[PDB]
Order: C-alpha cells, then sequence, then structure tokens
C-alpha cells in the first residue's frame, strides 16, 4: 500500500551523490506521491476523506447499524473515537505527535 | 618474408574482445581478472608490443569491476 514511499526513500539513500539516478528517483517519488498529496489537502482544505481503498492516514470509520442510535446520544463518542491515525502509513515528516 | 617469419590480421580479428574486457578465443584472463596469458604462436616482437597494447585492456577492466560493485553500495555522497 503506502509502503511504496518507504521503499524509495530507503532507495535514495545509497544514490544520493549520483546525478541522473538522484534525478529520476526524485521525479518518480514526486508523481508517485502526488495522489497521497491530494488525499491531504481534501482532507486539511474541506475535511472529507475520498478514496475508499482505507490508503490514507487519518481513518474515519463507518459506525455498525447495530449501534446507530446509541451513537447518535453521544456523539462525543463518535467524533473523539472513530476518527483514528494510520501509525503504519506515515511518513517521518507526519512522525510528530503534535502535528 | 612470409616463408621465413612465422606468426599468427587474425590478432586485430580477436583484439576488440579483448580490450573490451571480456574472455577471447587466443587470450584468457585469470586470477579474478588480475592478469592475461598470451598464448604460444606469437613470437618475441608481437608479444613485447601487445604486452604495452594490453594494458589498457586490464586497467579497463580492474575500473569496469570498481564501477559495477560499488554502484549503489557506497553510502558516503563524495565517493
Amino acid at each position: 500500500g503506502g509502503l511504496l514511499l518507504q521503499v524509495i526513500q530507503e532507495r535514495m539513500v545509497y544514490y544520493k551523490g549520483d546525478p541522473t539516478s538522484l534525478d529520476f528517483l526524485t521525479q518518480l517519488f514526486d508523481i508517485v506521491s502526488s495522489d497521497y498529496i491530494g488525499m491531504l489537502n481534501q482532507w486539511l482544505l474541506e475535511g472529507v476523506i475520498n478514496d475508499p481503498f482505507d490508503e490514507f492516514m487519518i481513518r474515519e470509520k463507518r459506525v455498525p447499524d447495530s449501534f446507530m442510535e446509541i451513537f447518535q446520544s453521544k456523539s462525543e463518542y463518535y467524533w473523539n473515537e472513530l476518527f483514528l491515525i494510520k501509525i503504519d502509513g506515515l511518513l517521518n515528516q507526519f512522525q510528530n505527535s503534535t502535528i | 618474408i612470409e616463408p621465413y617469419y612465422d606468426t599468427l590480421q587474425t590478432i586485430l580479428t580477436y583484439l576488440p574482445y579483448t580490450m573490451l574486457g571480456s574472455d577471447s578465443k587466443i587470450f584468457t584472463f585469470s586470477n579474478n581478472y588480475t592478469r592475461l596469458e598470451i598464448p604460444k604462436d606469437i613470437n618475441n616482437s608481437f608479444s613485447s608490443l601487445l604486452r604495452e597494447v594490453f594494458e589498457f585492456a586490464i586497467l579497463y577492466k580492474q575500473l569496469a569491476i570498481v564501477v559495477d560493485r560499488y554502484k549503489g553500495t557506497l553510502v558516503s555522497a563524495i565517493k
């Protein structure tokens, strides 16, 4: 899934001094990451998660139908528990509690 | 002079393949590409001349080995 960015970044350490190889790897990383930037931009600009592949780090989860009436009354737990951060897919930039 | 002088244009046929650091029917590398054996049927003069020409082949082979070995292994940017 989102592990590709980690592989490219790990791969890019060895070719950090090679101009052509670094240019190609940087171009590939830039184009590949564009979807992730789209998800992040929509999340921070409109507060909407769009792509249903569960790729994005901010995991909004659906309430089960069996508990719909319960969660509607106690909206605090809906808005505090059913939004999570998927730690596996985070880059080192976001590996900070305050961010 | 042909009747009175015996030695193996045939050299130039197989020389390009040796110059590019590759094995040849009449020239064979050995000992991890550190020495090159000049065959029999190459009299003194031609062998002495080739010993100068083959300096490029062995040196280039060593450089190619280094380049292929350390292509993406070294971490330091300078190297």
